[PDB]
């Protein structure tokens, strides 16, 4: 062989995982989507 | 409704102990009502 003209590694050669977005409706998520109508039955409960 | 849970069940207790303390307060108003005119069913009806 010559001298190099250009550096190599072996590597690993994959697929990136998709980024889902977090979709406007996003600030629902931190409460179970029973428990915002059993917060809605509450207030609507409670109140009458 | 694993996580929370609780607060629905002191929210059940705190307004059935609130239409306890309704009707005692109802048939206080009752009592001294009751040195006006008769025992109970002058002021109950009426307040009724
Ligand atoms: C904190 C104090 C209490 C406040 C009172 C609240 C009590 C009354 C509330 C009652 C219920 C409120 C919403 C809860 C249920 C829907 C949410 C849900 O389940 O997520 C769903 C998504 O969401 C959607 O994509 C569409 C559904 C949401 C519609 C918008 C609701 C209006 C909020 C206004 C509320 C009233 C405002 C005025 C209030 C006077 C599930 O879908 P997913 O598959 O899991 O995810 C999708 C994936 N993706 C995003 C990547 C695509
Ligand atoms: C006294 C006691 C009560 C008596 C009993 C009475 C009976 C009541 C019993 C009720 C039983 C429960 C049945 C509903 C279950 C829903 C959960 C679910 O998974 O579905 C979805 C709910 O996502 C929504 O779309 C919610 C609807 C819009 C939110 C706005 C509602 C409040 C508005 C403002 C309130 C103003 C407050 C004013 C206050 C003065 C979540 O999944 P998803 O992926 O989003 O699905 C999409 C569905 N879609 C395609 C059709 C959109
Ligand atoms: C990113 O890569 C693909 C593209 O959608 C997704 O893989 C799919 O997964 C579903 C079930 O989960 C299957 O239909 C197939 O395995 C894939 N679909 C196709 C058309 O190949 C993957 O879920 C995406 N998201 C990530 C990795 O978060
Ligand atoms: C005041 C009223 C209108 C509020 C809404 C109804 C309440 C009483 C009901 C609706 C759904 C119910 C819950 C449904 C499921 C469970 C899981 C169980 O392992 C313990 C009880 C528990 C946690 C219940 C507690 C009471 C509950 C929160
Ligand atoms: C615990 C229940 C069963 C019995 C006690 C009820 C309490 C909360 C009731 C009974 C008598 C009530 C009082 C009766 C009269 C007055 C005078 C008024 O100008 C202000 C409210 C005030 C001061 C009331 C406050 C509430 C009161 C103290
Ligand atoms: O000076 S060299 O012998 N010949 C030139 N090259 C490079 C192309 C980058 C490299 C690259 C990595 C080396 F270790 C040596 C050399």
């Amino acid at each position: 062989f010559s001298k190099p003209f250009m550096t190599l590694g072996i590597s690993i050669l994959y697929r990136k995982p998709n980024g889902t977005n977090p979709g406007v409706f996003s600030f629902l998520n931190p409460l179970s989507p029973d428990i915002w109508m059993y917060v809605l039955l509450a207030c609507l409960g409670v109140s009458c | 409704v694993q996580n929370i849970g609780g607060i629905f069940i002191v929210l059940a207790a705190g307004l059935v102990l609130s239409v306890f303390v309704a009707v005692g307060e109802f048939l206080y108003k009752s009592k001294k009502n009751a040195q006006l005119e008769k025992r109970s069913f002058c002021s109950a009806m009426v307040e009724e």
